[PDB]
């Protein structure tokens, strides 16, 4: 779907 | 049996303690003594898994429970390796059988829980860890996760409490030396000390040295001169994200802008080939691609980076999923920088730079970071939306707004040179479409959501329908090669009333910010703001607050998250951009400047807080940033109330995306090579890690 910064 | 408890317990202290080698080799001697000691095996698939021997782990876990059916930890266990390795199903299989096996066991809730919010079923993690938490009150690792959760979704019920309970429990898990249940990356969103975020940090960091400790490399040997590498400085750029990712969103062009006569660049990706045109562009613009996801151990794929020869390895990850610091922890290369993907200090000495501005980094807080300041000369912030939307570096509207009704497509001229009465405007050049026959078949697509039409020969299309006529255009992969066309109607906005947005995840978002937003929506009636559902389950915790502040349903407007060109594209139908304080729009903040949208924020300390006044300051528009709230309210109001003055700040935001550094990739590298010369150096000459703020 649409891809973020993430931990 | 007792000779194997004695080893085992003393292998979890060894564990707790960070000495992992010595934890594996007492479990494996508990076992040796003791060979049907389920606990051991357990125990020692545990930290196996800690060390990424995930197969052997497994096999582990089910000794374990063949010698012990009921043997609900080794299940739980079980869980987070298949988590690890991507294997869902399995995970959840485990960890339901241990909460079967036992319905108290609070870990296994807990675990359960992080499964569902990676899923994306924030509903359910936060009753799971509710249940870990009735189960097992002091629980941190659960407490701090439903903290987030919440913030996700934007709940903020005892939100003041809450905050000092998530400090507390910080405080005292440092006083012990434990790893902080507060994720070093959701630190800035918790009113903990700059010290407490750089210790949260720090013990990350940790974490990555014992683990390469089992490896036992000495010291790699480092290059003192340009000499082996014919005068060129090599560097390597770590990351995970040289894919459909943020980050090669913003970066994706600097490695091909590097000057070949003196640099040589090398980047390692962390992950695999997402079959992406950014991993494409990347792998063929790099003078060496090298793809580190095929190389498991971070001894061997460290040695590799050090017969690369790189001087300066630049970390572009920090704290996010997909980082391997453990390569870093090694120290292949003598200077070793932290570089854009990553907003906060790591806390780590192996980090010698975080590559930042003065404006987002200011010395005076020079010891919020473990790192020492190397300051590029506008700002660290860098986006390839020139590249990237170049179809949006003009526009053009119908019938006077600038943001009603618009039109971008590199053929656009052309397509307006077509038409019989077209009109020019100096912003205070707009090319306006008279109210026409033309006009009115344009309207007329969107209102029966139409995906495209023809207009002497000229493909038209509907912005909302991108994914149907080109799916690579829709993410960024391909510069649309038609005219599209984007109006405030297909998003429910109101042709006749200010526009304020803010397209972040809704996480950033917090009481203090959510009041500012409200006060200025009071002080301007008929005005709306327009938020995105990211996630969707935010929308009424979000609506509901606003209704305990004063306002009507009808001033928040919620669209759905759009493919990134749309996203892209649909900032023109704003007014304003409100900033969030808490943490910046970052990646966020670049999108909606390309689209000619000024944005008002409001500096804090966090370097996730300042990062957006630095891009505002790069790009010459000192006005819009806020010291304090009433300000912040008094130049959004200003900018929704005083027109001629909102149409001056978008004229300068218009042009100066262009004029200023700021969207200006070549020149980024250039003063990126410059930074990297003096680190180079510095370091040559002897010396060790010190300032570069120019
Ligand atoms: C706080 C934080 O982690 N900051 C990081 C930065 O410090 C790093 O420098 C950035 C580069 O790695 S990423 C990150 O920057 P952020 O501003 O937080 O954006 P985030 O991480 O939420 O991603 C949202 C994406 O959705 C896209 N987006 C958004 C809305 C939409 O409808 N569609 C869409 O494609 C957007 O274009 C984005 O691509």
């Amino acid at each position: 779907s649409s891809r973020v910064t993430v931990s | 049996p007792t000779h194997a408890d004695s080893l085992n317990n003393l292998a979890n202290i060894k564990r707790e303690q960070g000495n992992i080698e010595e934890a594996v080799r007492l479990y494996r001697k508990a076992l040796e003594v003791f060979p049907e000691f389920a606990a051991a095996h357990s125990n020692l698939a545990s930290v196996l898994q800690q060390q990424g021997k995930l197969q052997e782990a497994l096999m582990h876990y089910k000794e374990a429970i063949r010698i012990s059916p009921t043997f609900a930890d080794a299940y739980s266990n079980m869980g987070n390796t298949l988590k690890e390795m991507q294997d869902v199903q399995g995970a959840l299989q485990c960890y339901t059988r241990a909460i079967q096996i036992n319905p108290a066991f609070a870990d296994a809730h807990s675990n359960l829980a992080s499964i569902h919010k990676d899923s994306g079923n924030i509903p359910e993690a936060i009753a799971s860890y509710r249940t870990a938490l009735k189960l097992k009150p002091d629980f941190p690792d659960a407490y701090c996760n439903l903290a987030h959760c919440l913030q996700i979704v934007c709940d903020w019920t005892d939100y003041d409490e809450r905050m000092k309970k998530l400090v507390s429990i910080v405080a005292d898990q440092l006083e012990k030396n434990r790893l902080p249940s507060v994720h070093p990356h959701h630190s800035m969103l918790y009113p903990l000390s700059h010290g407490f975020r750089k210790a949260i940090a720090e013990r990350h960091g940790n974490l990555c040295l014992d683990k390469i400790n089992v490896l036992h490399k000495p010291p790699y040997e480092h290059p003192k001169d340009l000499k082996l590498s014919d005068g060129r400085l090599r560097v390597g750029y770590v990351s995970s994200d040289f894919g459909n990712h943020p980050t090669s969103h913003l970066m994706q062009s600097i490695p091909g802008m590097h000057n070949p006569d003196k640099f040589e660049v090398f980047c390692y990706a962390l992950s695999p080939d997402d079959g992406t045109n950014f991993r494409v562009k990347v792998m063929a613009e790099a003078n060496h691609f090298i793809d580190l996801s095929q190389i498991p151990c971070n001894g061997k794929a460290a040695d590799r980076i050090h017969q690369d020869g790189i001087h300066i390895l630049v970390n572009m990850n920090g704290y996010t999923k997909g980082a391997r610091n453990e390569l870093f922890a090694l120290r292949p290369a003598p200077i070793q920088a932290m570089w854009l993907g990553y907003p906060g200090t790591s806390g780590a000495l192996f980090m010698d730079y975080i590559i930042t501005d003065q404006e987002t980094s200011p010395a005076e807080v020079a010891e919020q970071y473990s790192e020492k300041l190397a300051y590029m000369p506008h700002t660290f912030f860098i986006g390839d939306h020139a590249n990237m939307f170049p179809h949006l570096k003009k526009k053009a509207v119908i019938d006077i707004y600038d943001n009603r009704i618009v039109l971008n497509g590199i053929d656009l001229k052309a397509f307006l040179d077509s038409l019989p009465d077209v009109k020019i405007v100096k912003m205070k050049n707009m090319p306006v479409i008279p109210m026409n026959t033309i006009a009115e078949a344009v309207i007329e697509m969107i209102n029966r959501g139409q995906i495209q039409i023809t207009i002497n020969g000229f493909s038209i299309s509907n912005g909302l329908a991108t994914t149907q006529i080109n799916n690579k255009a829709a993410t960024g992969e391909e510069v649309p090669r038609t005219i599209i066309v984007t109006t405030r109607s297909q998003y429910g906005l109101p042709e006749d009333a200010i526009v304020y947005c803010n397209f972040n995840q809704l996480y950033k978002i917090d009481p203090s910010t959510l009041q500012m937003w409200a006060n200025i929506l009071k002080r301007v009636p008929n005005s709306v703001l327009w938020l995105l559902r990211f996630p969707a389950v935010g929308e009424p915790n979000i609506q509901q607050y606003a209704q305990n502040m004063g306002l009507p349903q009808n001033r928040i407007i919620f669209s759905p998250v759009a493919p990134k060109e749309e996203h892209v594209r649909r900032g023109q139908l704003a007014d304003v951009c409100l900033d969030t304080p808490l943490c910046n729009g970052h990646t966020t903040g670049m999108d909606v400047l390309w689209a000619g949208t000024p944005m008002v924020t409001m500096p804090g300390e966090t370097l996730a807080s300042r990062v957006a006044a630095s891009q505002l300051t790069c790009l010459g528009c000192l006005e819009l940033i806020a010291k304090n709230r009433q300000e912040y309210e008094d130049i959004a109001v200003k900018l929704g109330t005083d027109l001629e003055y909102l149409k001056k700040v978008r004229g300068k935001v218009w042009k100066q995306r262009i004029s200023s550094p700021l969207f200006n990739t070549k020149q980024y590298t250039m003063e990126l090579e410059r930074l990297y010369l003096q680190m180079w150096e510095h370091y040559a000459a002897g010396n060790k890690p010190d300032h570069m703020i120019k």
